[PDB]
């Protein structure tokens, strides 16, 4: 499933920002 | 009243603009308590103001670290743009001040914690929840957009959730005035418009390109482009064919459609109609934009509240002491902070 890929990948967590 | 206010609110921010509040407060002013969360080159702390009694949120950010990741200039951005504004679902910048070592940054107190952390735990919110939300946001974007500020990091966890389960929209990070168009690259990798990647130059519309992003999260538990690295989430971005739960009703879909647009001249909220366009589309038609400003709405989530002072709804981080030189860093640099 979709939902289940997702938790599986490695951006859960908190995303950082970019800058540039 | 979504057009009186808007009126009376230009004049009130372009004063604020052009003569920015200063040093009005003192780091001894505050009891620091604990760490809210964490950033580049600083983190929010829980303070309390000892005179008064009152809690807030201690933006502390060290000189040396933004200047050496080169971000003096959206630094400045950041406060000029928070002090200058008012708007019920922006978090009030209440102090700010600076000494030898740090830029502070002393804000409104959100006792709720980020949307992120809700979202996470439960999953995914039902399209009324997520409803509730996006209203305060495509008003915020409304009073941000006619103040010719661009936003430019609308996430969840970025967004606060206060005692009356209203939106904070915290983080003016990377908030930039702008009449016509800009080329930084920044923003989050799942959140930036296709322009943004493509280096193109743009425009305010990047903010709803980002409003779509955030709904699908919520509505779906994820977002519509995610992959283990950026490059691979930007590589889904411009080839840009979005696929739904089949749990979004046919209204979402068409809203997500016309948000997640590559063409600026067929995206929502970029037409000669504006924001009303998102405002009078279908997926909209139960709320009442008048009740969602006066805050008059029930909030679908009111966070286990505590008396002032409690985190229940923050995540724990490491507590690191804040030092503060003999000497004076960067003084130039941060002259008008
Ligand atoms: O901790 C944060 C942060 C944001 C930018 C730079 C640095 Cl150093 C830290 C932000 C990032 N996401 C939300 C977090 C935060 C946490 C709590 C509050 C709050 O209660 N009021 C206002 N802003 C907050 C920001």
């Amino acid at each position: 499933t979709t939902y289940a890929d997702f938790i599986a990948s490695g951006r859960t967590g908190r995303r950082n920002a970019i800058h540039d | 009243s979504v057009k009186e206010f808007l009126a009376k609110a230009k004049e009130d921010f372009l004063k604020k603009w052009e003569n920015p509040a200063q040093n009005t407060a003192h780091l001894d002013q505050f009891e620091r308590i604990k760490t809210l969360g964490t950033g580049s080159f600083g983190r929010v702390m829980l303070v309390k103001h000892m005179e008064t009694g009152n809690h807030y949120a201690m933006k502390i950010l060290d000189k040396q670290k933004v200047v050496k990741l080169k971000q003096i200039e959206h630094t400045l951005n950041e406060k000029r743009i928070l002090q200058a504004v008012n708007f019920p679902f922006l978090v009030k910048l209440e102090f700010s001040f600076k000494d030898n070592s740090n830029l502070y940054m002393v804000m409104e107190y959100a006792p709720g914690g980020e949307m992120f952390s809700h979202l996470r735990r439960i999953g995914r919110f039902s399209e009324p929840h997520a409803r509730f939300y996006a209203a305060q946001i495509v008003l915020t974007f409304e009073y941000l957009h006619s103040l010719d500020l661009i936003y430019r990091d609308l996430k969840p966890e970025n967004l606060m959730i206060d005692q009356q389960g209203y939106i904070k929209v915290t983080d003016f990070g990377f908030a930039k005035r702008v009449k016509g168009r800009t080329w930084t690259l920044c923003g989050t990798p799942e959140y930036l418009a296709p322009e943004i990647i493509l280096s193109k130059g743009y425009n305010k519309a990047v903010d709803w390109w980002a409003l779509g992003v955030l709904i699908y999260e919520m509505a779906a538990g994820y977002p519509p482009f995610f992959a283990d690295q950026p490059i691979q989430i930007y590589e889904k971005i411009v080839s840009g064919k979005v696929r739904f739960p089949s749990h979004f009703s046919s209204d979402l879909k068409d809203l997500l459609r016309n948000l997640l647009q590559v063409d600026l001249t067929k995206r929502f909220g970029n037409l000669k109609n504006g924001v009303n366009d998102i405002k009078n589309h279908k997926w909209f038609a139960t709320t009442d934009w008048i009740a969602i400003y006066q805050r008059k709405v029930e909030a679908p989530f009111i966070p286990k509240f505590k008396g002032p002072g409690d985190t229940s709804n923050f995540d724990d981080y490491e507590e690191e002491e804040i030092r503060v030189s003999i000497n004076e860093k960067c003084g130039k640099e941060f002259s008008e902070f």
